[PDB]
């Protein structure tokens, strides 16, 4: 098993993480100069082509060999706990290709990269023609994922459906295991990762009339079904009452898109101070949401100086 | 020995070291126990306001085996 | 002890040692697996809020064996 | 046999230390056995509620292997 | 015994190396679970200040097994 | 061991106390072994709802572990 | 034992050969107790500044275990 | 040479007691082993339903110790 | 012991056996205290240089242990 | 090895207990060493089977520490 | 003078396993200790070589407590 | 006692059954963590077919404790 | 003790096994150390050449704890 190999493989990786001050920089340049600045990085090393489709591309690479071969790195016990993580962005390809079996459009258009389930689970899933052998098909690799799309498969076969029941289901079944698996470290931030998905669940479907206890599941911190339903008529002034909690700074805002921004800078930084707990997969955790949210900054910035934007309209979205 | 007087040569000594890996086995095993309780009373306080009663309850219930054990240790190690 | 302690001789202080392996095992064994299952317990009542009985049946399986060594402690006194 | 140095001579005790050997590293053993299924049949529980029956015969398997040691133990301590 | 002169047993010798293994590992194990409960309340005030108090009552349940240890120490040995 | 109350002896006492140590500890083994491959089993036996009978061949494995150290424990007590 | 001046009768090495399981056992519990809260505690002051204070306090606990088994240490020896 | 303490007297208590270790401790590194690899293998059987005879076999490979310790002190002390 | 460098009694050498333990475990204790705090420590000065300070003070904390069992040894062996 | 006359003796007995603990000791160290690379080599089978070759030579390195204390042990107690 | 022999002594056996606590014990809180840190180590050259002479001073630190230890033992065992 | 000594009897027997201890344990150590590093080691040849050396250089690194110490046990039992 | 060309006599053999139990436990700490670090350093040369040289210097520095251990062994019986 064991993190002591894995664990000292990353901590040389988070030596070429992008800090703060190269966004600061990126922002002050043109487009022509920011593909010069790329370059330097490690996101820049698997660059091949100046245009949009290509930073897109060179940025998903560089994600695909450094963070999405961690879990094939462990074994056993190890696996699991670092699995779980890996597991969100494994659903993400889950859905959209669940998606394309089921409406009949192209293998193409999909987000592919290596996390749990490789490539080629996908390309088999893909060819395979009975839902429930597609099932078997993503079952090979083992998770909590496979458990919790069976399950819901067995009562229905609508996509809209398929998508809410696997995502709720999923969140509980990590949830489980993941208090099974221990450490504080962990712990926290899986309450923080709830609660910031029950808040958020209840924002995406506002006012489409529903039940409010249906976008709460057991991982709280402080968050009910009262402050939901509240939140579902249109009221903020839940929001307002929630502290105590790092979401203090939600209070007084009403904006979506400030709401939503506020949940994942919150999550960025219980990780970051989560290397006074780097034992086990506390440094792990950590090195995730920072390759995440890097990620998605230089695909940010590179939009922002092709198509010549406001600067303000992205300034304030590539800070926390 | 006994547990209230001085009496007894080597032969009722053995017999108290004896019964004494029971208090120290038992000890041993109730401390770990309570360890995961507690660790796992985070989601009870987190989660629920009133399940934070259930936890209370729950680390309580390794250490019945550990005063009972140790009820029968005292006695018969107590015997005449 | 086998039916003394503080007369007691030699052959009663090799029943004293066994028996505290037999205290040791069952506090030991059944705190730590009730432990496992008790702290498992509290995700088992929040989610299956209304199957929350069913995590308390859970919890009563490890206990057979606390009574079981107990079971075997008393039979092992009284013995020559 | 039973201990002894001056009730039985020390052809007695030395037999009687050797017996005893078993039984403790057999119960450390078990004890922590029953820990590890009652942890993972949580989990059977959540998802159906007809493997709570395939957890319990998991649970029965490691107890047998101590309680069989004891019964062996128990014919040869019993006796002279 | 007593640090003065005032104790004398040869019974007593046998029991302070049996109950120097209670006390012990009473001490090892009450620990671990302190320290499950301590990083349990770092959470506990990260997730609400005004349940510090929920920390407070779970944490003092295990220093009862060592508190309770040593009188036991003391009754067996050191009485007179 | 076949005698160990049967027969006296220094002779059996030391066969007791080296070959005592040899069960013990596959006895302990076996329970870790057994209990692990379970714990990993019920997730297995939760999803694969026709692969269910490898987890219980599989599960029988480590028995034969325990039935060794046995057979020694036995032969070498009362001689071979 | 003595606790000024080194043993000198048979009978007291052996209390202290006793006694010496509970300052050992405990001097452990005090270290392993301080590890998870400690290595958290640094975090408590890093999330919020103000709040330093609560993670010394608990920290300052398991230090209480150490003299609890000292104490009964110091009396103990001195005679037999 | 044989484990006895009275065909070769303190000569011989030696031998019995040293090899005893031997075995003692086969028996505890193979036994932790084989728990290792049973757990790994769970995945290997859901995975490749057909590649049931691959997870049998790498499990096998452990067994070979305790048939290696437990053999090599059999045959010495079958001398006499 | 107090009177031990080139010979001494069988006595004395028991003293030397028990006290012995009390600062060997503290120094073990020390060592468990440190490693996860000490882990921790190194995030601190990586993140920010200036704050070394802080993982020092709350490292400094578990030295305190190693000098109480020097002094538990100290005062045992021979009173100053 | 060897049992016989002329790779027998009382003499042989004192070369046996110390060399057969060369393969007991050497074995526990193999045991260990040998689960966790075996179990997650024979894995990479399982999922890629390009690794089959590279898991067998890597097999073999953590086997020569029982290799080892086979040869001292072999050579040593063999004839003369 | 400190620590030495020259001709043994069945007093000085006794010495030596209770010299022998204190340096092996300390020893092992070290190598625990500095390993974790020797992990956290690797990331802390990484993020600056601003930070680098912080690891080297963190990885001196555990070394205290086996060099603490070995000062007792020669002390104790050379004090008159 | 060995072939590269020439003094035998109950005077070798206890040396060699004493420092045996000594190669068990820093197999024990060895052993651990040869394993855990070993495993996560497949992924390393699994990457690097050019570079597959690098990996198999590190596990021979602790081994190299286990057999220095079997050299030593070597020196102390037979000189001649 | 001696190891001059030879260490034979019933007294110092009560020395040697005091010994071992401190060289044991030192290697044993050692192994935990020394591995992690190792896989460590192989992780460093493969993704940066700039720190090769750091990977190297760790490595080294557990090696000191366990000839620690041989030291103060070796110094008890009859040094160097």
């Amino acid at each position: 098993d064991d993190f002591a190999y894995l664990n000292a493989r990353v901590r040389v990786r988070r030596g070429t993480l992008l800090k703060e001050s190269f966004f600061q920089e990126a922002l002050d340049l043109s487009f022509a100069d920011f593909l010069r600045l790329l370059s330097e990085t490690v996101y820049g090393g698997e660059l091949a082509g100046q245009g949009l489709p290509d930073v897109d591309r060179a940025v998903l690479r560089t994600q695909a060999k450094l963070v999405g071969d961690l879990p094939r790195l462990v074994t056993g016990e190890a696996r699991e706990a670092v699995r779980l993580l890996l597991l969100r962005n494994d659903l993400h390809n889950l859905q959209a290709l669940l998606r394309a079996k089921a409406t009949g459009r192209p293998f193409e258009e999909v987000l592919l990269l290596p996390g749990t389930l490789r490539e080629e689970v996908w390309r088999q899933a893909y060819e395979a023609q009975d839902p429930a052998g597609m099932a078997q098909v993503l079952a090979v690799p083992g998770h909590p994922l496979a458990r919790a799309l069976r399950a819901v498969l067995r009562e229905t076969q609508d996509l809209a459906r398929v998508e809410a029941l696997l995502a709720k289901r999923f969140f509980e079944d990590v949830a489980k295991a993941a208090k099974g698996l221990d450490q504080p470290a962990l712990r926290d931030y899986l309450a923080l990762e709830v609660d910031a998905e029950n808040l958020r669940t209840a924002f995406k479907l506002q006012g489409s009339g529903l039940a409010p206890d249906a976008f709460f599941l057991k991982g709280g911190r402080f968050v009910d079904r009262v402050r939901f339903a509240r939140l579902m008529e249109g009221d903020y002034a839940v929001l307002d009452e929630l502290s105590g909690t790092p979401f203090s700074g939600l209070s007084g805002v009403r904006d979506l898109k400030a709401l939503e921004r506020g949940l994942r800078c919150v999550l960025l930084k219980e990780a970051k101070k989560g290397v006074q707990d780097p034992l086990g997969v506390g440094l792990v955790l950590a090195y995730v949401k920072e390759r995440e949210w890097e990620a998605v900054r230089l695909r940010l910035l590179a939009r922002r100086a092709y198509f010549g934007l406001p600067r303000a309209q992205v300034e304030e979205e590539v800070v926390c | 020995a006994e547990e209230a007087a001085a009496s007894g040569g080597l032969d009722r000594g053995l017999i108290a070291v004896g019964m004494g890996l029971a208090v120290g086995l038992a000890a041993l095993g109730t401390g770990v126990a309570q360890a995961r309780i507690g660790a796992a009373g985070v989601g009870a306080i987190a989660e629920d306001r009133s399940n934070f009663g259930t936890a209370l309850i729950f680390l309580l219930l390794p250490e019945t085996l550990v005063i009972f054990g140790l009820l029968i240790a005292f006695i018969l190690n107590g015997r005449l």
